[PDB]
């Protein structure tokens, strides 16, 4: 159905994914259960982690386009990412690398991440209407392996240990390595242009002294969350003020808050609807035992399932509201499942996680799949850098609130745990209804400016 | 996911008896390790257990007189039963729930062991 150049992506992508939230699905447990920490260090740490991983996406687009070529940063990011998932597993011999580890994982994500969709981009013909379907099928493999990573990463670090599960995200991205080396061929005449030029090793050079320096940097914020905030919150503060100085960018400015708001939701996956799940949920579905952490995997479960069909079913802003009214039912759904539905020992059905994720799914199919391509579409470089800002501000943004649901390491009886978290919960969804609210006026407004 | 239990037997009132819980796939170490009780006629009661990380929970008639603990190295949990009293008999089970919580029912706990006797009896020495 599609050229050949197509499947070598699509795999590259899956694997690369798979070692990817092979680590984020168990990354908060590590810190509290193997580093120690109270959840609430681990939770922001995490979004720590998160908010560096996602801001230096922005750094591998102009990589690849401009200095090194598409196929060679996908191969330089790939190392680099294999070479840190092996240092996370490192980290268990030498604890004291463990941050060096992550923020080589956030450096080499940054390096990758761009460059496998503007490779796609460049697999068909400029109006060739297969791309829409591609693209949808790429989504599709991104979340492919995430599933499998955040169903099967937990059951592996319980049964063999965190190195092993670390070492196997490595595996991964070294088969990733190897299909693409593979399949080299397919994508001969397919880069950017500094592809088709000799590599030049000064600019190699460049963005590896570069790349190190930031694997030192992001250890250090993820070390020191309490400064990470303050150059978040200088920088935002400073960019919107710079943005403001220089209609159809008011817009974008708006959608991007709305975006932020978005992402300080869907950062609470890992962290406290992760220890949600732990402490409040039943551990068995359809009569089997499952291990919590791999509730996550309803995330990526329902994007695969629902991308299709979305995909076979206004314009922008409405459907960025209709994103925001899905998350802020799952939030609800949450609170009213803690509130109404649980058990008298304080145990909830896994049925309501079930239908939190799918809300949660579907406000990501409608909000993010759709965001940038359409910021696109109102717009350049500094807005692109704001973007990248201002979300990676977000998940920081989204470990605080994460932290309003820390349990202390002594509690033990879930009707203690259960209404923390339906308070949070409620709250979450409450002013996330009142976001989509506003964000549903402004639609008429908002698509008058499109114009 | 498949607890071995072990130490149980017969004691006067007054003694002692020590039961131990141990894993083999997974390592006990993410789980909390409730202990459980059956008299003759009634329903499993929640005894003791301790969580992932060292928080401790108790029924009420025990406190005072058993300690649950932890042995990470050996990936094995204890049940140290002192000051053991007739209406201590009963079959104990221990269960495995991974994290935190020590939920009350047998429902909150996925991996069972298969159960070991403690019988308490009111023997005492001759006066
Ligand atoms: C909602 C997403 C569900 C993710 C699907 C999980 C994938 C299947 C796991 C691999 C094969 C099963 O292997 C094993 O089987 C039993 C029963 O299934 C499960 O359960 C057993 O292990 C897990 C973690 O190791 C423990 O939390 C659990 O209490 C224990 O009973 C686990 O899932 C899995 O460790
Ligand atoms: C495709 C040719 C491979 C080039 C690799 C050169 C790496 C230079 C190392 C510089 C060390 C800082
Ligand atoms: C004493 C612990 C120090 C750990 C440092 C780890 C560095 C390894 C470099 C690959
Ligand atoms: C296509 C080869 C890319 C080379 C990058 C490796 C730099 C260490
Ligand atoms: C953009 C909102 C920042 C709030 C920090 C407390």
């Amino acid at each position: 159905q599609q050229p050949r150049p197509f499947f070598m992506i699509f795999f590259v992508e899956l694997w690369e994914r798979f070692g990817y939230y092979g680590v984020q699905g168990v990354l908060a447990v590590f810190f509290v259960k193997q580093l120690g920490f109270s959840q609430e260090q681990a939770f922001v740490t995490f979004g720590a982690f998160a908010a560096l991983v996602y801001g230096l996406i922005s750094i591998g687009g102009y990589v690849g386009d401009h200095l090194l070529g598409t196929k060679r940063t996908i191969v330089l990011g790939a190392l680099v990412l294999a070479i840190g998932y092996f240092m996370t597993g490192m980290s268990l011999l030498k604890p004291d690398l463990i941050f060096i580890a992550l923020g080589t994982i956030a450096v080499g994500n940054g390096l990758f991440k761009a460059n496998p969709a503007s490779l796609l981009s460049k697999c068909y013909p400029p109006k060739d209407p297969r791309l829409d379907g591609a693209f949808t099928l790429f989504y599709m493999s991104i979340n492919i392996g995430s599933l499998i990573a955040l169903s099967l990463a937990p059951v592996i670090a319980d049964r063999f240990g965190y190195s092993v599960t670390y070492n196997l995200c490595g595996a991964g991205l070294i088969i990733a390595l190897l299909v693409y080396i593979a399949c080299r061929g397919m994508v001969k005449d397919i880069g950017s242009e500094p592809d088709f030029r000799p590599m030049s090793f000064s600019k190699l050079l460049y963005v590896l002294l570069g790349s190190v320096v930031m694997i030192f940097v992001c250890a250090w914020l993820m070390h020191n969350v309490e400064v990470a905030n303050l150059v978040l919150i200088v920088l935002s503060i400073v960019v919107t003020i710079i943005f403001f100085r220089q209609n159809k960018m008011f817009v974008a400015f708006v959608l991007m808050l709305e975006a932020v708001v978005f992402y300080i939701l869907y950062a609470q996956m890992p962290t406290s609807l992760n220890f949600f799940a732990i402490n409040n949920v039943h551990h068995e579905i359809l009569g089997f035992s499952i291990n919590p952490v791999s509730f996550q995997a309803l995330n990526p479960f329902w994007v695969v399932l629902a991308s299709p069909i979305l995909a076979g079913i206004l314009s922008m802003p409405m459907k960025f509201t209709l994103g925001m009214f899905m998350c802020s039912l799952g939030f609800l759904t949450a609170a009213a499942a803690g509130m109404w539905f649980a058990d008298a020992q304080g145990l909830t059905s896994p049925w309501f996680i079930v239908l939190v994720y799918l809300f949660q799914s579907l406000g990501e199919l409608f909000i993010s799949a759709l965001g940038l391509a359409m910021i696109a579409a109102l717009v350049m470089g500094f807005i692109l850098g704001m973007w990248f800002l201002t979300q990676a501000a977000a998940f920081l943004l989204g470990g605080y609130v994460a932290t309003f649901t820390a349990v202390p390491d002594n509690i033990t009886d879930p009707l203690e745990t259960l209404p923390v978290y339906t308070n949070v919960f409620g709250k979450i969804g409450l002013v996330t209804l009142g976001v989509a609210v506003v964000m549903l006026l402004m639609v008429p407004w908002l698509k008058r400016m499109i114009a | 996911v498949q607890l071995v239990e072990s130490g149980g037997g017969l004691v006067q009132a007054g003694g002692s008896l020590r039961l131990s819980c141990a894993a083999s796939g997974p390592t006990l170490s993410n789980y909390a390790v409730g202990w459980f009780r059956q008299a003759p006629g009634k329903e499993r009661e929640f005894v003791a257990g301790i969580n992932w990380s060292s928080g401790l929970r108790y029924k009420d008639v025990v406190k005072g007189r058993f300690t649950v603990s932890r042995d990470n190295v050996k990936d094995t949990v204890y049940l140290q039963m002192n000051s053991l009293k007739p209406e201590d008999t009963a079959v104990y089970y221990c269960a495995a729930r991974f994290g935190g919580m020590l939920p009350l029912q047998p429902s909150g706990y996925a991996n069972w062991g298969q159960g070991t006797q403690v019988t308490v009896s009111s023997h005492h020495h001759h006066h």
